[PDB]
């Protein structure tokens, strides 16, 4: 059991930080007017455009 | 000049929201629900760093938006107060022109298109250097002089 | 100028077909009879990714095809029902100027060369945002302003 809820635990850190990592890269593009995301970059990072 | 949409936020006003490009946006540092109960109810992405939330704006307002350019010419420019002298990549304006409660105050260019939006100032003996949210092509920034509280 | 065809429906015209270099353009979503019958007649082609209906000119009894540019300089440009203002990467109409079933009409340059074709609009506001079908110097292209309804 301790086992089992240390690796969710690091798994879910995991998850979480990365989420952060998404939207410390993503929001300085959603600041920006025009918001030119390169597809690369969408696909990467999981994201939807603003400008359809 | 020709535009004023600088919404305020609060009975207590202290600082403006605008509209520009696609985006409402607003400095992070100032307190308080946007008013006009429209963009109230808007999801704001907020930015410590660069001190700004920012949102989309409804289409039915968009054509209330100030026109957005990146590129700055060395010269001056015009805002509500009067006008910044932009030399060294850096604005200033007369000493006293700029108080707390005039953040978020859009700067135009002489089309009356917006280049930055007004966070506070730094005293230097007649004139005062802008702490300032700008941009470069395709990416927000913040000019921070020495000493500068904020507005 | 008179580059049009009407496109009729049973009933009533639901669009506008039109002559742009070889190739006669029409929007994939008027359902519609073309009013001349070697057009209607011509076998036609369908994509639904850009909305946009096409055919091959028989250039030997049309060569009265409008030219067309790629180029997108900001500024007006005209839609026979008034001044287009191209600003950023949107077109802006006055709001009374369209009405649904007059999608297919080209916009034209000051030079009347064939820019873009609008596929719709959406109520803007104080204007309305023009959802146009434009081309690059290789491909085609959507432009789709949020809130944009069919026409």
């Amino acid at each position: 059991s301790v086992a089992s809820f240390v690796l969710l635990s690091m798994v879910g850190v995991a998850v979480g930080m990365c989420m952060c990592a998404r939207r410390r890269c993503i929001t300085p593009y959603e600041l920006t007017p025009g918001a030119t995301v390169p597809f690369l970059l969408s696909l990467i990072c999981c994201i939807r455009t603003a400008k359809a | 000049n020709d535009c004023i949409f600088e919404v305020k936020h609060e009975g207590k006003v202290t600082g403006y929201a605008c509209l520009v490009g696609d985006k409402v946006m607003k400095p992070a540092h100032v307190k308080g629900t946007i008013d006009n109960a429209d963009l109230a109810k808007l999801a704001f992405k907020r930015s410590s760093k660069y001190d700004l939330e920012c949102a989309q704006i409804p289409v039915h307002m968009k054509s209330d938006a100030s026109k957005f350019t990146h590129e700055k010419p060395e010269g001056y420019y015009n805002w509500h107060h009067g006008a910044v002298q932009y030399s060294g990549g850096r604005f200033t304006i007369p000493t006293g022109a700029g108080k707390p409660g005039d953040s978020g105050r859009p700067i135009f260019d002489n089309k009356g298109r917006v280049v930055a939006i007004v966070l506070g100032g730094a005293n230097e003996g007649a004139r005062t250097a802008l702490s300032v949210v700008t941009w470069n092509k395709d990416i927000v920034t913040k000019i921070t002089p020495e000493g500068a509280e904020e507005w």
